[PDB]
């Protein structure tokens, strides 16, 4: 569910608990919009086919 | 030299400035425009302004000495009433009309549920509400029903009186409801009520005066 | 890549109950 | 907008005296607000010649803003910050895409009004992107060199 | 870019047109 | 059917004569002129008016629709193409192509455009009479990369060009350009032994000077070429250190260096730069001349990127509809993904025959690493420890022995980044799947940033570049 | 951009000047003044400026002007007409086929009547028919008659010109009992049209009973008009249409045929037109499957139309509260009961719930 | 009833098996009459590879269709055309615009049944220009997009797909908005991505009330198996299995229902088990993938990478039994599965434990931004290339 996110040990008898992600909005905003960028290209390219 | 120049055009720009309502752009040079001292003008349009945002209805200005368009103004501002009756609100509630249960549900359902979320009412498949009538006896109290939702929303509630949009200064009458609804359009949602349309539109208009 | 769906499921089911009985 | 007069009567304007008068003058004419106010220039004097006495020293004083640039040109931010700009840019620019894929596939149209209803022209997606991919190269670079160089400099 | 071809397409024409008139209109701007 | 040859030669030869001698005649308008020529004027040639109506040979008119040549001697080149030897692989001309003089009947009606016999005839110090004679010289040999013909009008072919070349003039080698090309292709293509090479340099020498940089391209590019097909390689090797190309070629020109100069850095143990231009020269210029080269360009670039360090995925096989040429490369492909060495030579062997034809062979023994190093990344990579016999066995080297030696190499180069335990029995990862750790993440973008400054810096620059014509032309 | 500043400096000189306003150009003289009334200010007797346009001379184009002298600038390629201001302020609901449907007899009868002759008078020409004068519509309320009229409008591709009796609507001559022609003319421009006469029964109750109808007064006038007019007798595109639900009213040409080309009876609301109406109005919400149309209009009892749409437009009511996100089986139980109490009031007052 | 063309003529495409699929295609066009056009649509069946038609040339004409079939097919549509010109002629007699639209449109949907797509298009063409229901309007687009999907030629999906989705959203029919998808779903199932047709499907089976649409229970049987693909166990457990409405309506499902409840136990005996059956089971009967590669490939990194992030160290055993496969298939597996990162894991075989070191952190992200850049970066420069010539 990713509530704390670790893995655990059934080897051991101990629980691993990652925390306070390093993970950053910075990065998860720029992969919605480079996703929009790739349907762009093959719009312009079926265009591109007149002008040649 | 282009910003020096563009600097010659700022300080025509500048006051004085009368205010003209934009009616369409027929071109990027010229457009036609009918103006709020109650006279149309067929002007130019100078340079170093946007028809981006000015292209649908919108405040525009002129200047009074050229009497041509030379600057614009936001859709937004020149607003002649924005808000009324939330900043001025009632304390009466469902509470004090605490009968009358089936006029109750549909008020509510009505006016609080568009204004509150837009969203719920269009994702179940049914359009949420455009226009409302309500009519009855008038011994039932519809201002009360009004005054109701006025006080719960406490915000998007703009009181206009049928006598207000008439005026003695020239040329603000018509003009003076495209202003106020103008600015509904631009803070969506928000519901606009006219108390008494019974004494202020008529069946019957003379129309000698 | 390569085509790993025509191996995989001949390999899995078979493969499996050999391993029950081999390992837990 | 300044004008000079020196104000003499209006039959010299009639008789066509003043030209006579004015030499030495070039002259100039401007309207800042209608006819009325040509009408009152020509019974005056009109515009008779303005030049300036200026020179380099003069010049320089004007020219300046601001020595505290010394500072400001090294300055960079707090890199939460930085990563802020980055995420305001990306999220701005997923919203302006949908459009631009239209854009490039039509356009046909080169009339500007037409245009701006058919493919939101007016309210265009290229200029916007364009102008946002911009802003953010430049931002990103400016701040990002500036850590870099305090860096090796002050150790 | 895409775009911009579009418009140098239906700019050829009169662009490439014109080059033969500018020396004569020299010519009979000077005459006349 | 002569009753019927009539109407389409006359139509042929109006067609394409007026198109060169309208745009050549201007001469100071370079750039216009040179890309006009150069390729639309060749490919006209080839591809629409051969194939068009009866009879692929409007050859007959032609001659007369210019002037070469004054006595019938020259002339005779036209009707040895049509019959002698061969007789080529066109369709010929029934009657009325004779032999000294084809045709009867002039086209040329005294124009500027269809010329005049005795009218061109004065000019010997004049452009006039060398881009005549050149357009006619072109024309006639333009039959060559359609018909693979040999030993017909090409005989004195070679000797005739250098004949209307002389000191030539900056106009002059950009019509003759279109000569140069063939002058190599008629020994060269067919592969018949004889000396291209005289006149190549020859021309050359003369082009530098006068600084037309349609000529020198064009040369440059075939004396490559030719070298690699006599197999008289280290010829071509020591040539392009010689080389300059010009900045100002055209597009099919700098195709066809491209892709030659590319099988020569791929011998030399430079794959990542030959990768980059045989895939560029197919875009750059689509051409009728283009499709006899495609076939050699994606079966040799195939072998070309496997060494480099990438292995192809399946999707690009199935794309260009090439996929059968392709074929028994793809193989290939499937064998480097698995990893697997065993796999690796057989197919290559009995595949190899065909292989010696692109230019593979040199390469050919070196792909044989490729797969072992993409299974040492493999195990490397995926776990820590696995015991030496468990790899011996998976990718199938001769001995547990051989995979310590292997593996131990590897490391070396710094591809893997592991460890090998010789002693103890293991290979132990030391590395670890990351792009954000190191100094790396900086590393990431600048790779990703890189392509896209060349990107940008295109396409701004091919925005302008109509309108720097029209700014010319003098529009604002 | 040297271009730009150039042009810039000559304009702020140029723009200095007494404004404009703009008017419409009635008729012009033949000494090349033109009349044109301003519409704020008043009519003007001025020339134009050939510099810029010559069309600017044409009448019953709207114009431009520069004032200086009230001086003609272009004519403005936005022009507006009042009756084509009256349909849009209106926003009339149009409607299709389906809606009205599942009366069967009755839209065969209204099709031949109106629709042909509008679309086509050529068709009725040749066969040797005369145009349709009135058309009078009669029967029951709550049968679509008003709806109906609408859809008509929408299926021929003609304007829908209501006179509904208001004094807001006129400005033709500000009054409508004595605009019979200006109407026909107007209709004519902006062919086909179909001029109609409604009759709400709640507002001019007491012209109806008066000597029948004020109301009633305005169509046999128009139907008078439209007997005979100009040469525009022949072919006839513009009907007058009336709604009335009462004998009473129809006076001495109305009552008899042969004046007019159809006089309509309409079938009640039956078990098929529920269905067929509830049909295409349940596909705008969200549904639920296994959900019978079918069983749906057969328990409604109705009164009208209206009625039918009642029972989705009251489902919606029920989803919100149920908080679902489709409007399920048991949203529509409880809308059929909910409108079978509406209908019951409808019976009881035996007037319509509408004010 | 449409929908089960567009299923049926993506079978011979699967590459787990080529020959059973072909009695499978054969069965529902000979029913609609698509017999007339079949001569033609033959060629496309060819690159699907193999057909079973009378002129076809291909190697199963052991389930040949007879002679007389393509000529009933042939004199009925020449029939329904004498019919519907006669109709004309009479519409003329009444209104212009309804008698002549109404035929018109029929023509084009008869067109479409057939698959003649010329056909279709200039039928449909005058009742857009005419008024004609909303509902009615957004039912014949979908026809001329339907027509697209049985020919399986990928460009001409995209031409219908585009004017169709602005006609809907426009509309006040937000159950026709619902149809749109399922068509749209087929097209996203005949990629090779099948992780984008799910979304459709779970939408659809609320609201597309039946006409154009097989019986409710064949659909919910669709929806789940394709939710199973897309959906991890988080995403799985709240949509499906929190639900009112699957009690309420009772199972007849119990196969594919083993295969979404295996994920949740988080026993991936139980999963490979459902796996190697379900795949030849459900893919085969009806199209949810051209390409058998992409499905088995996404359902192993999900079944190793969820019992990994878990669950840090098991016995070789357990991760042999589980997985299935060979040990030696396993290990070959997983060095696919480690280069994506979002795996990293690490086998010892020598003392074994197979460790998961299992890093949720910021560099999964990052590795995401890094990866996607390269499929457009390099197709510019092609773009830019062509458009400069």
């Amino acid at each position: 569910d990713k509530k704390f996110h670790g893995i655990l040990d059934q080897g051991e008898g101990v629980l691993i608990i990652f925390d306070e992600p390093p993970v950053d909005k910075t990065y998860e905003a720029a992969l919605e919009t480079i996703q929009n960028m790739s349907k762009v290209v093959d719009s312009l390219y079926n265009k591109a086919k007149k002008l040649t | 030299e282009f910003l020096h120049a563009q600097e010659e055009v700022k300080r025509i720009q500048s006051i004085p400035l009368v205010i003209g309502q934009f009616l369409e752009a027929v071109d990027q040079n010229t457009a036609i425009v009918g103006s709020t001292t109650g006279s149309n003008y067929y002007v130019r349009i100078l340079s170093t302004i946007d028809r981006e945002l000015l292209k649908p209805n919108a405040s525009v200005a002129l200047h009074k000495h050229s009497n041509a368009l030379v600057d614009v103004l936001p859709p937004e501002a020149d607003s002649s009433i924005m808000m009324l009756t939330s900043d001025q609100k009632p304390d009466v509630m469902y509470a004090d009309i605490g009968g009358m249960d089936i006029q109750k549900q549909e008020v509510r359902e009505a006016v609080e549920l568009p204004l509150t979320h837009f969203e719920l009412y269009k994702q179940i498949g049914i359009d949420p509400p455009r226009g409302v009538l309500m009519y009855g006896p008038p011994g039932c109290g519809k201002t009360m029903l009004a005054k109701a939702v006025a006080h719960h929303t406490t915000a998007a509630f703009i009181r206009v009186v049928g006598s207000e949009f008439v005026q003695k200064y020239l040329g603000e009458g018509p003009r003076m409801v495209r202003d106020v609804f103008r600015l509904a359009k631009e803070n969506a949602p928000a519901i606009i009520f006219i108390d008494e349309i019974d004494a202020i539109a008529t069946k019957r208009f003379d129309a000698q005066t | 890549n390569v085509e790993d769906d025509f191996s995989n499921q001949l390999r899995a089911e078979l493969e499996k109950h050999g391993y029950k009985m081999e390992t837990s | 907008v300044i004008d000079a007069f020196r104000l003499i009567n209006a039959n010299m304007m009639v008789l066509g005296h003043e030209p006579r008068q004015t030499t030495s003058n070039l002259g100039h004419l401007n309207k800042p607000s209608i006819q009325a106010l040509i009408h009152g220039l020509n019974r005056h004097y009109y515009s008779i010649t303005i030049n300036y006495r200026k020179n380099e020293l003069e010049q320089k004083m004007l020219l300046n803003l601001h020595k505290k640039s010394w500072m400001e040109g090294l300055t960079l931010q707090d890199y939460s910050e930085h990563c802020k700009h980055n995420e305001s840019v990306v999220k701005e620019m997923l919203e302006l895409a949908k459009n631009y894929n239209k854009a490039v596939e039509e356009e046909d149209k080169m009339t500007p009004e037409q245009l701006a209803i058919k493919n939101v022209g007016k309210q265009d997606p290229k200029r916007h992107l364009e102008e946002h991919v911009d802003v953010l190269m430049t931002s990103n670079i400016v701040q990002c060199l500036a850590a870099m160089l305090d860096t090796v400099v002050f150790k | 870019m895409v775009v911009v071809y579009l418009a140098s397409l239906i700019r050829s024409v009169v662009a490439l047109h014109n080059l033969i008139n500018n020396k004569i209109a020299n010519r009979d701007a000077e005459k006349k | 059917p002569a009753p019927q040859d009539v109407e389409m030669k006359e139509e042929a030869a109006a067609g394409s004569g007026s198109a060169g001698e309208g745009d050549g005649k201007a001469a100071a308008t370079e750039h216009s002129q040179r890309e006009l020529d150069t390729v639309t004027l060749e490919d006209i040639k080839e591809h629409v008016r051969q194939l068009e109506k009866a009879v692929s040979g409007k050859e007959p008119r032609f001659v007369l629709r210019a002037l070469r040549m004054l006595p019938s001697t020259s002339r005779r080149l036209n009707h040895y193409v049509l019959y002698k030897a061969v007789h080529g692989f066109f369709t010929s001309n029934n009657a009325t192509r004779d032999f000294l003089l084809p045709f009867l009947e002039e086209p040329m009606d005294t124009e500027a455009d269809l010329q005049f016999r005795p009218r061109t005839g004065k000019a010997a110090s004049a452009p006039l009479l060398p881009e005549v004679e050149a357009y006619l010289q072109l024309l006639m040999v333009i039959f060559l990369m359609n018909s693979k013909r040999y030993k017909e009008a090409q005989k004195i072919s070679d000797d005739l060009m250098q004949k209307i070349s002389t000191q030539n003039r900056r106009a002059l080698d950009l019509v003759a350009a279109k000569c140069y090309y063939y002058h190599a292709r008629v020994y060269e293509f067919l592969d018949k032994l004889d000396v291209v090479r005289s006149f190549l340099h020859a021309r050359l020498r003369t082009a530098t000077l006068r600084h037309d940089a349609d000529g020198q391209a064009t040369l440059l590019n075939l004396l490559l070429r030719n070298y690699l097909h006599y197999s008289l390689y280290d010829q071509a090797e020591k040539l392009v250190s010689k080389s300059v190309f010009p900045e100002q070629a055209n597009n099919n020109e700098w195709a066809r260096y491209l892709y030659y100069t590319g099988r020569i850095k791929a011998i030399q143990l430079e794959y990542s730069e030959a990768r980059r231009t045989m895939t560029n020269a197919l875009r750059k210029a689509p051409q009728h001349t283009a499709v006899g080269f495609k076939q050699t360009v994606h079966k040799l670039l195939i072998v070309v990127e496997l060494l480099l360090g990438e292995i192809p995925d399946r999707l690009q096989f199935r794309q260009p509809s090439l996929k059968r040429s392709l074929m028994p490369y793809f193989l290939l492909t499937q064998a480097v993904r698995t990893g697997n060495l065993a796999k690796f030579n057989q197919v290559l062997d009995q595949f190899g025959e065909k292989f010696q034809t692109d230019g593979t062979y040199t390469l050919i023994i070196r792909l044989r690493h490729n797969v072992i190093k993409t299974g040492v990344r493999m195990i490397s990579l995926s776990y820590s420890r696995i015991s030496l016999a468990d790899i011996a066995q998976k990718l199938q080297l001769d001995s547990p022995e051989d995979a310590e030696f292997i593996v131990a190499k590897a490391i070396r180069d710094g591809v893997i980044e592991a460890s090998i335990n010789h002693e103890k029995g293991y290979v132990q990862s030391k590395e670890m799947i990351d792009i954000y750790s190191t100094r790396e993440p900086q590393l990431a973008f600048h790779q990703r940033i890189s392509f896209c400054l060349d990107i940008h810096n295109m396409s701004v620059k091919a925005m302008r570049f109509p309108p720097k014509s029209y700014n010319k032309d003098l529009e604002s | 951009l040297n271009a730009k500043v150039r042009l810039l400096r000559e304009e702020l000189q140029l723009l200095q000047e007494q404004g404009s306003y703009v008017g419409e150009v009635v008729r012009a003289m033949d000494k090349k003044k033109v009349l044109v009334k301003v519409h704020p200010e008043g009519k003007f007797v001025v020339d134009v400026d050939k510099n810029i346009d010559i069309n600017d001379v044409t009448p019953n184009c709207r114009v431009a002007l520069r004032n200086d002298s009230y001086t003609l600038h272009k004519i403005l390629p936005n022009k507006v007409d009042p009756l084509v201001s009256l349909m849009m302020v209106e926003k009339v609901p149009d409607s299709t086929y389906e809606m009205i449907g599942g009366l069967d007899k009755q839209i065969k009868e209204i099709k031949e009547v109106i629709e042909l002759p509008v679309k086509h008078p050529e068709l009725f020409e040749a066969l040797g028919i005369a145009q349709p004068k009135g058309v009078l519509l009669y029967g029951p309320p709550g049968t679509g008659k008003t709806l109906l009229a609408r859809a008509v409008a929408h299926h021929t591709d003609c304007t829908f010109i209501r006179v509904s009796g208001s004094e807001l609507v006129q400005k033709f001559i500000g009054e409508g009992a004595r605009m019979v022609r200006e109407l026909f003319v107007m209709a004519r421009e902006h062919a086909p049209s179909i001029i109609f006469m409604d009759e709400i029964d709640s507002i001019g109750s007491s012209r109806l009973e008066g000597g029948s109808g004020g109301d009633s007064e305005v169509q046999r006038t128009m139907l008078e008009l439209l007997n005979q007019l100009d040469g525009f007798e022949a072919t006839k595109n513009i009907k007058v249409i009336m709604a009335t639900n009462r004998i009473d009213i129809l006076d001495s040409a109305l009552l008899r045929p042969g004046r007019i080309d159809r006089k309509i009876e309409f079938p009640p609301p039956n078990e098929e037109a529920r269905l067929d109406i509830l049909k295409i109005h349940s596909r705008k919400m969200n549904l639920t499957r296994g959900i019978n149309l079918r069983k749906i209009a057969e328990l409604m009892p109705g009164a009208s139309g209206a009625e039918v749409k009642g029972v989705c437009t009251e489902a919606g009511m029920y989803a919100l509260r149920e908080r679902r996100v489709h409007v399920t089986q048991e949203d529509f139980e409880m809308a059929v009961a909910k409108v079978m109490q509406k209908d019951s009031e409808k019976n009881m007052s035996i007037k319509k719930l509408w004010k | 009833m449409p929908l089960e063309n567009l299923e049926e003529e993506g079978l011979p495409k699967n590459p787990d098996l080529r020959i059973a699929q072909l009695r499978f295609l054969l069965s529902l066009p000979e029913h609609r009459g698509d017999t007339a056009v079949r001569e033609e649509l033959m060629a496309a069946v060819r690159e699907n590879n193999m057909a079973p038609y009378y002129e076809a040339l291909c190697k199963s004409l052991d389930w040949q269709m007879d002679m007389d079939l393509l000529s009933k097919m042939k004199k009925a549509n020449e029939e329904e055309l004498k019919r519907l010109d006669e109709e004309l002629e009479d519409a003329e007699k009444n209104l212009g615009e309804s008698e002549i639209r109404d035929a018109m449109m029929a023509k084009a949907e008869y067109l479409c049944q057939i698959g003649d797509k010329e056909g279709a298009l200039t039928a449909f063409r005058k009742t857009y220009d005419k008024t004609v229901a909303l509902g009615h309007r957004l039912d014949i687009v979908f026809y001329l997009l339907r027509i697209g999907l049985f020919y399986m030629d990928n460009d001409l999906i995209t031409r219908n797909t585009e004017k169709a989705k602005s006609l809907i959203e426009e509309g006040g029919d937000w159950d026709r908005r619902n149809r749109l998808k399922v068509y749209q779903g087929l097209y996203c199932v005949a990629i090779r991505d099948f992780k984008q047709a799910a979304e459709l499907f779970l939408d659809t089976v609320s609201t597309f009330t039946s006409y154009e649409l097989m019986d409710y229970k064949t659909f919910v049987t669709y929806t789940v198996y394709v939710s199973m693909i897309a959906l991890e166990r988080p995403d799985l457990r709240e949509k499906v299995i929190k639900g009112a409405e699957i009690l309420e309506v009772l199972h007849s499902l119990p196969a594919v229902r083993q295969y979404l409840f295996s994920l949740y136990e988080c026993r991936y005996s139980v999963f490979f088990q459902s796996l190697a059956v379900v795949e030849q089971e459900m893919k085969k009967d009806w199209l949810f993938a051209p390409h058998y590669r992409y499905y088995v490939r996404e359902m192993r990194i999900h079944a190793y990478s969820q019992l990994l992030e878990s669950y840090r160290s098991l016995t070789l055993g357990y991760m042999a039994e589980a997985f299935g496969v060979g040990v030696e298939f396993i290990d070959q597996e997983l060095s696919r599965f480690i280069a994506a990162g979002r795996l990293h894991c690490k086998i010892d075989k020598v003392n074994e434990i197979v460790e998961t070191n299992r890093p949720d952190s910021k560099n999964w992200q990052y590795q995401e931004t890094i990866k996607k850049g390269d499929l457009l970066l390099n197709r510019v420069q092609k773009l830019s290339r062509v458009i400069n010539m």
